């Protein structure tokens, strides 16, 4: 009886599980490692912090390698709870990463939103929101410090810590653009909020201090770090008509081995708006009551899962004019792709198509090399904008091929591609293995 | 203006002068002795 | 600064940094083979509709296959709150066959049990988004649902089925569609007049290999370690409103089993694993005058309120003898999955693992029922004495009692997951062990 | 189709697929040893009741031990909203002993801190389901709670204790039960007449090894790299509405440390790491006429609303020098966890890691305090000038202030997690470093 | 010891061989004659060897 | 009891007898102060 | 403190009732260390 | 900060304490003239 009764029950079918054992589960051997330490150091911010202003910083060299970078902001609320949406994200309009005067990568506020929408999840996503927004129904005049982590390759894993020590003759800089306006902070839609405070900004870099031998090797040896880059262009959306289904073929001016494509349709007026507005709870300012309007979102609930408000009916990717896969519905890119490839939940209006088995990780797992593709095209079919958005019955009871009349406000399209390049470091200088 | 880029932060000399080893004990110094654990031997305390 | 930590070095660091083996700042990626992934529509044969049996043969479009997704289009036959994972309910069962040899079989209830135990957090929510209406959609709403299959090769690339190495055997999927789907074509026992029939499409995601890798798969023999689901339905020793029932269910299982899983349910209401009650979400109309503890709030069928479940305690015996000490139903509902999975298992769903990591692909301890003459799942049920229509009784009660409406949970589904070997040799395959 | 991607090969592919080493489409599973697991009830010595000390000697039924779950049966002494993780509160502390040597020791507050900081998502929810009432249960409701232990051997089989290799040492757990549990036998300071005493049981999951693995464990020496908790209580520089409190706390820690963690609390109310306020969930009766900011909404004692957290800023000094630049309390509450854990940490709970990934098992960097003459935690507190009974003040305020009720968070619990080695040989064992 | 509790004993090695084992209990009546039936037997719910 | 066998046994009366014969002076008082109430404590008084 | 007779005519061991407002204590120390510069770079010789 | 290392740090109160102890006579007054208004300047007055 007991556990011993299981051990004794041994026959032919156990051999393929435990015969000639190789491993156990009860003896974990942990690998001894090098001696290192991590320090969070404030960087000098050049330029002038303010809305619409540009600032920059040269990462100091106090330590030997760097990883995590967090941008701190202090923002104030220009209105009550529900009037902001990830305002720290909207504010950080874009960040350029430069080594030795050469641009390595560049992220945009929308990318931060898209990235989050696809790859963070569960409590990570919630904690992430806590660091970039007001999530406890804070009121007008409230002041808060936000932390917006950067997501460059070295900001996600120590494995790719940038070897500043091996880049002796190259300075490393971050350049930042702060948005001219941030919803619920200094503007309410198009209206400026009188008395809105300017942001306070601080940039923090977490440095790795290496001991003598590891440090010496990094300083003297050449290195090749397999890294990620983000490709991005903005395009005009073939905005769906209320009378028919618009279609569009967007040439994708991308290069390099691509892990995945990602995209969204949006209304540039409202940061993070990837769906139509509607008089259904959470889908618009005042939704559910007499004051509801479908011209202004419920900012605090800008993103949704209600695909009825999304505009993509179907899509396919062509490579050198050939179909890459059979045409699938917009919900296939919104729900199945991330189920399979990420394991999180993707908000309506955000789409993913992976060329990789596991795009959420660092290890390459299949890529599409656009440096050998003359005609990469994203073919999009849009839903018909015939649904009266001000009538929740019209929206909630609608069909597969239609959306809100207010979906015609989603006039801009963001298409991203995440690819793999190699950062080569040698003789105190770095650069990328491939330009194009 | 040679430090146009950067230079590594030098290391200081951290000398441990006090006694912060006042709650530890080396296993190679005082090895643990045996204690009972359920396999109690006979109550041989049955004298003459 | 950070250097002040590096210098804090001494005898106690010998086990951590002496004779260092690795670093953390020089990751090594492994070079991999060249491949591409394509999603290709298969033709579904047979009449698609409620209650029909349909099937498809998977074309050898690529070399290996992994994920399989069955798309369905369903409409709402009523308002929000009337459906519960209806695309999951619709796909009553799925069989996997190679060369005519049955490899495995899933059931709609298994998909629900599997989900209840192994999916979690946003994965579980996203899954729900692909199988149900979760944004308060109204009658007439139409949606495309995606029901991924969960056969062993549908969970990891590691078990990609080598269609390329199965040249002389055909690979088929058989699918049974439910005669009824709640909130779509039926509302409890009542048919919904005008209900639409489902649209079905089967998609298979293929792996295209380069020449050297493709050649090896096609020519070399393989032994794949795979998962199988064993399943039988049983009658429940339904508890009374008086005495506690007990039962010893002979388990007709074979093979080195990773885990058992089970639930009690009301066959009428898909996913109902707990008693109905007049507490919010626990019945149609719960919380008001119209509340009925005879019909669930379908959209809220699932709950974590274990009080409404019927298992008092259970044990598994092997060779007529206890395998482990008798534990309470809440052990199997809350602790087992805490220890072994890390998600949250809904009330009425139970798990018992024979494995350290039952949620993984890699074997980690099994019970080989092929070497057990007899085994039983021994159950003790809670007394159904609580007036389900009275929250004071429903919520202020004791460990060993449940709702009077818990006696509607008369069916018991017992599942077992085991490891077998799928042998692909000379273009053909089947399973190494029959039993 | 798929081939149009497959054919797109080129110079840039050499770094990803040149000279392939692995594939993804064929998994080699590793044959493992023959072992089985069983859940066996241990006998608890002593009298179980509130405030009592009881203990168990772990039996030698199997060869190795891992998971341990302590069951408790409690009945609600009031209605929904009156309890907060009561089974966690009840188990005041647990001490782990091998051969008479203290290996480790956890506290109810550690379990709360640990959970608050390192568990997440549905695991955290499921955890709550095993220690509290989460379905709006009413007075008299009875539940069996399951409190998993979190000692190194209770988290991974890789560190299972080899009772088999300890032929000469007793292995014990000592459990202290709290004198009171909120919403069970007491309501704030009031006793609840008629409250039931707990029923307790300790379950140990034992691994049975087959013949050869069993023999090797019994005869070979072993070295297990394990975790230990260090903990001391401190008095919080009492926060004030008139000035920012500040404090310098010597950290009496030793050994290679993975991380520090801490919280401030009102010891009156288990888990009250934040100030109370008249905003929903932040106090008993919040939002209505009956609202009071002297008692929490017990069922919602914890919160993510940092405006109710008292810490303004902090840093750690080593031998008089700052280890990192001063960061805000919100940095230790949200960022450290973002970077190092990936979960979401409640307001009032802070983390500073010395490790790249402190939530894991492998020692990804440590701070050895046995080689630091003076480690100090330096704190600055917010000004507690916000009238907690007025939502406009509670929610519309600034970065450096908090609720006036924050002054009551006078207890400070500082924890450290470190790595030691449990050495076993010739039937007995103990730590490499005491 | 109490109602519903699980308790145990290790048999000491006082002698060489063992036979008879008797468990003693002290119980009180919660009602009058006619209200109990083998209560000490009922109480010893089980014993494992 | 050592090893399962009684080595010795004291009785409350022995403690009293022992004290009566072998403790003395302030040792005896110190002992009494640890076993009784000697400062005219009143009903309900609690003492360890 | 509001009465000069009490403020200006009092003893060595006393002070103003308003002296209780001086609740902050600032303690400073000034020491020597060595700032070393070599091969184009520098920092302190001793940490503590 | 030199080379990324903190070398030293002064506080407003230190400047006041330092002055109180180490500056003097006209040296102290001249210092005061550079940090305060010492010629009975009035509201709105601006000074470098």
């Amino acid at each position: 009886a007991g556990g011993l009764s299981q051990l004794v029950a041994y026959g032919a079918q156990d051999v393929y599980l435990t015969g000639n054992p190789q491993i156990t589960f009860f003896k974990t051997v942990y690998r001894r490692y090098t001696n290192f330490a991590i320090e969070s150091i404030q960087q000098t911010i050049n330029g002038s912090v303010g809305f619409g202003n540009k600032v920059s910083t040269q990462i100091s060299r106090n330590g030997d390698l760097i990883t995590d970078i967090v941008v701190e902001f202090v923002l104030t609320k220009g209105g009550n709870g529900g009037t902001t949406y990830y305002p720290a994200e909207e504010l950080l309009q874009d960040v350029e990463l430069e080594i030795g005067g050469q641009r390595i990568d560049k992220h945009y506020n929308d990318w931060f939103r898209t990235y989050d929408a696809l790859f963070r999840m569960n409590d990570d996503r919630y904690n992430y929101r806590r660091m970039t927004d007001w999530v406890n129904n804070e009121l007008v005049g409230a002041q808060k410090r936000f932390y917006v982590p950067l997501i460059f390759f070295f900001n996600q894993t120590p494995g790719l810590a940038l070897p500043l020590i091996a880049l002796q003759y190259h300075e490393v800089k971050l350049y930042f653009t702060l948005a001219s306006q941030v919803q619920g902070v200094n503007y309410n839609g198009s209206s400026a909020i009188a008395g809105a405070a300017q942001p306070t900004m601080s940039v923090w870099v977490d440095y790795i201090f290496l001991d003598t031998q590891e440090r010496t090797r990094f300083a003297q040896l050449p290195h090749e770090y397999l890294i990620e880059q983000l490709q991005f262009t903005g395009s005009e959306t073939a905005t769906p008509s209320a009378t028919t289904q618009a279609s569009q073929n967007i040439r994708l001016n991308f290069n390099h081995p691509t892990k995945y494509l990602a995209w969204n349709f949006n209304n540039p007026t409202n940061y993070g708006q990837y769906t139509a507005l509607a008089n259904i709870p959470g889908a618009c300012s005042g939704a559910g009551t007499a004051a509801a309007t479908v011209t202004t979102p419920d900012y605090g609930n800008t993103g949704t899962y209600n695909e009825q408000l999304a505009v993509l009916d179907s899509a396919k990717i062509q490579l050198n004019g050939q179909d890459r896969f059979a045409t699938r519905k917009g919900s296939y890119f919104n729900k199945v792709q991330p189920y399979q490839s990420i394991g999180g939940v993707t908000p309506a209006g955000v789409y993913l198509y992976s060329f990789a088995l596991k795009p959420a990780g660092r290890q390459p797992s299949g890529t599409c090399n656009f440096s050998r593709i003359d005609n990469a095209t994203l073919s999009l079919t849009y839903k018909t904008c015939s649904i009266d958005a001000t009538s929740p019955a019209a929206v909630l009871g609608n069909t597969e091929t239609v959306t809100a009349n207010t979906a015609t406000l989603l006039t801009a399209l963001n298409i991203y591609a995440k690819n793999y390049n190699v950062l080569r470091i040698m003789s105190g200088m770095g650069g990328l293995a491939y330009a194009n | 203006g040679t430090t146009t880029g950067g230079k590594g932060e030098i290391q200081q000399i951290a000398s441990v002068n006090h006694n912060p080893d006042a709650l530890v004990l080396n296993y190679d110094d005082r090895p643990p002795e045996a204690t009972p654990n359920g396999a109690i031997l006979a109550s041989t305390q049955y004298g003459k």
